[PDB]
């Protein structure tokens, strides 16, 4: 497909990309509940979410596009430190504007924080 | 309840 609902490429093509300086496996967590089987693309400037489409193996969505510069806050609970939150907008010393917030469960939630914070810095 | 990991301005 070009677009089912968003637009459909193929995991591993993306994987290999020249950018791409890490790749995780996840699942988007959504406030209803529902969990997304993901992969959370990081280049040297953004981080993409590419959804994966069940019914058609090796594909995904591209479900989001975002600036590392627009990270403010990451976090991970503490009852389950494995589900990141992430935090998107501006900062400053008065306080935070928050534009937009993602949710993974991320297997391997440290390295993969401390891949992206790398980025980031 | 969370843990900061990270906080534009704040923890670098």
């Amino acid at each position: 497909s070009f677009m089912d609902r968003k637009e459909v490429v193929n995991i591993q093509t993306w994987i290999n990309k020249p950018d791409i300086k890490h790749h995780f496996p996840c699942k988007e967590v959504k406030e209803s509940g529902h969990m997304f089987p993901s992969h959370l693309l990081v280049t040297a400037t953004h981080m993409y979410c590419l959804r994966e489409i069940l019914s058609r193996k090796g594909l995904a969505y591209i479900q989001s596009r975002q600036a590392l510069n627009s990270v403010v806050k990451i976090t991970s609970k503490k009852k389950h430190p494995e589900l990141i939150t992430f935090k998107y907008g501006n900062s400053s010393a008065s306080g935070i504007e928050i534009l937009a917030i993602e949710r993974y469960l991320i297997p391997n939630a440290g390295d993969a924080t401390r891949a992206i914070k790398q980025q980031i810095m | 309840d969370d843990n900061t990991l990270y906080h534009r301005g704040f923890t670098e």
